[PDB]
RNA sequence: UAGUCUGGCACGGUGAAGAGACAUGAGAGGUGUAGAAUAAGUGGGAGGCCCGGGCCGCCGGUGAAAUACCACUACUCUGAUC
RNA sequence: CAUCAUUCUAUGGUUACCCAUCAUUAGAGGAAAUUUCCAAUAAACUCUGGUGUAAGGCUUAGAGUGAUGGUCGAGGUGCCCUAUUUAGGGUGAGGAGCCUCGGUGGCAGCCCCACCAAAUCCUCU
């Protein structure tokens, strides 16, 4: 019905609406990125344990299906 | 259309029982119609002729590149260059004043142009219409439109209004611009006929009198 | 074409009730954004009006017309009948 | 580049008179359906010059400018069947004709997502 085209990496503008506000959503979810920001789904399973080697997120509890973050703490 | 009460052509002095005030007032005549559409080809169309110093007064422009350098200086011309007509029509959809403030505009020859670019038919859904002539004669060539006929037009309200004198000239003055007025309704007459139902002769300001 | 069906005119009237007009004699009536305002319009217009004193306005501002200041035609209906 | 408007130029156009729609006069025009086709049906709707008046630069050659070296964003509007009627069940075709940076809900605004619409009708089935 309606096809949606989506993004191999990121645009410059699309990372600062990422690496701001990601860590301003909850569920920082691959599912979740990719269809608000819009990328190939792939690529949002990668992006996140760069952030926790970055050291911003909380890895709670990683799967193969679903890999589930919150984030930053309160302390 | 024909009436006539012109035997007894006097009692029009009746001055101070009527006029008690002060500002500059301009004898402007109503009078009665019946019985004529306002949608069709059927016009209310002309300009009635006045020779007998009417003299109306308005926001006054005047224009001519002619011998009219010390001839229209009798009355002190505004005359505005030919070039600056420009912000004439400019300031008026950019900037929401009238950017004339002048209720005529005028066609001259010498020149056979006045203007023909935008600034001219600019003027052309304005009102105010430049009509009059002014080409070749030169002996005053500058009131003799004033001093000359009255304008009056048609529309969609099926009434009419217009002035015939004015209140500097006497009412012996005033008497002169009623019998040179509407004798002008027998001579021009269509088949739009019989249009003068009822005459109201007036002063500007006062109470209604009948001549018929 | 006789006849016959039919409409008009004529002889051909009277009175009332009624429905609509016209001739009329008063009211009420008007909503585009917008400008302070249900912009009915024409020739207007920066002045006049009353108690020297004071008023609505000009312009700005909506928009070919803008409010006080002589008049009158229309147009939505009501509406008295020699 | 194809374009509407802006300022500097305009021997350029007519003042009881010129624009763009609407109101009307004479012209040029079908896919689906239908099933296997074909030539036809029968217009919806679009414009050419005629003409009119409540808003207004007509147009015109062309030097500098609002704004895409791709432009506007582009997602909604209908008809039919039902006692799920604040809702449920259908999906043929082709023209037209319009709003907003819409208000309220969520990982609260922006992106994602949900719903309520600004005016929707004409036609061959």
């Amino acid at each position: 019905r309606d096809k949606l085209n989506n993004l191999v990496l990121f645009d410059k503008a699309t990372y600062d609406k990422l690496c701001k506000e990601v860590p301003n959503y909850k569920l920082i979810t691959p599912a979740v990125v990719s269809e608000r920001l819009k990328i190939r789904g792939s690529l949002a399973r990668a992006a996140l344990q760069e952030l926790l080697s970055k050291g911003l997120i909380k890895l709670v509890s990683k799967h193969r299906a679903q890999v589930i973050y919150t984030r930053n703490t309160k302390g | 259309s024909r009436d006539t009460l012109y035997e007894a052509v006097r009692e029009v002095l009746h001055g101070n029982q009527r006029k008690r005030r002060k500002f500059l007032e301009t004898v402007e005549l109503q009078i009665s119609l019946k019985n004529y559409d306002p949608q069709k080809d059927k016009r209310f169309s002309g300009t009635v002729r006045l020779k007998s110093t009417p003299r109306p007064k308005f926001s006054v422009c005047v224009l001519g590149d002619q011998q009219h350098c010390d001839e229209a200086k009798a009355v002190d011309i505004p005359h505005m260059d030919i070039e600056a007509l420009k912000k004439l029509n400019k300031n008026k959809k950019l900037v929401k004043k009238l950017a004339k403030k002048y209720d005529a505009f005028l066609a001259s020859e010498s020149l056979i142009k006045q203007i023909p670019r935008i600034l001219g038919p600019g003027l052309n859904k304005a009102g105010k219409f430049p009509s009059l002539l002014t080409h070749n004669e030169n002996m005053v060539a500058k009131v003799d439109e004033v001093k000359s006929t009255i304008k009056f037009q048609m529309k969609k309200v099926l009434c009419l209004a217009v002035a015939v004198g004015h209140v500097k000239m006497t009412d012996d003055e005033l008497v002169y611009n009623i019998h040179l007025a509407v004798n002008f309704l027998v001579s021009l007459l269509k088949k739009n006929w019989q249009n003068v139902r009822a005459l109201y002769i007036k002063s500007t300001m006062g109470k209604p009198q009948r001549l018929y």
